[PDB]
């Protein structure tokens, strides 16, 4: 799999938290499957909400997938860590 | 295996909840088992434990009521009869959703699918009381 964010085009992250978010099967078939994927998000983004971002998202902000990526991407910026690969 | 993983039929009462039913589920003794969930599970019949709580959480992300008070994601998790994941500040280690807790031990006589019985409780909080 991809081990950083860094790694990841924005359209990549975003098509994985949509698939977390969705609870896509094809994705992840089983709870188990899901629940690895969570903590897979909470690695890669580093972010201190972990899986809040999903679940328990702040009220200044969309509650989306979308939502998820550009809190993840303004908040990674905004402490100078490397941000997604170019599209 | 455990003692709950056993066949049964839901039997019980729940109790009448709030507009944030799990908020209780962090503190004191767990939150308790919505009446409507009690109601739409009262007589059914399941396998094993792990039926049950498939069951269980479904019911809850179809009533009108409890599915207020989850969001998006969550449902779509629960929908598919998985458990909701807890707030980051109540999850503890690799236990990161909501978890369904026997007050009474069953080998101590309690019920296994007596809804007066269970609670809902995150991990912190049964680490609490369990460690
Ligand atoms: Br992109
Ligand atoms: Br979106
Ligand atoms: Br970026
Ligand atoms: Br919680
Ligand atoms: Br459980
Ligand atoms: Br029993
Ligand atoms: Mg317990």
């Amino acid at each position: 799999m991809k081990s950083k964010i860094s790694e990841y085009t924005e359209k990549e992250f975003l098509e994985f938290v949509k698939d977390i978010y969705t609870n896509n099967k094809k994705k992840f078939p089983t709870e188990e499957s899901h629940i690895q994927a969570v903590l897979e998000f909470k690695k890669l983004t580093e972010h201190p909400s972990g899986s809040d971002l999903l679940y328990y998202p702040n009220e200044n902000r969309e509650d989306s997938p979308a939502g998820v990526v550009k809190e993840v991407k303004e908040w990674r910026a905004s402490k100078g860590l490397p941000g997604f690969k170019a599209g | 295996r455990d003692p709950r993983d056993v066949p049964g039929a839901a039997t019980g009462k729940g109790q009448p909840v709030s507009g944030n039913w799990l908020g209780a589920a962090s503190q004191g003794e767990g939150a308790p088992i919505p009446s409507q969930i009690a109601d739409k599970l009262r007589g059914k019949t399941f396998k094993n434990w792990r039926d049950f709580r498939e069951q269980f959480w479904i019911a809850v992300a179809n009533d009108p009521e409890l599915s207020k008070q989850f969001n998006p994601g969550s449902l779509a998790v629960m929908r598919d009869g998985g458990a909701p994941y807890v707030r980051e500040s109540e999850q503890a280690g690799g236990r990161i959703k909501i978890e369904i807790h026997h007050k009474v031990r069953i080998a101590d006589g309690g019920g296994v699918y007596n809804m007066g019985n269970l609670v809902a409780v995150t991990p912190k909080r049964h680490i609490e009381i369990h460690k």
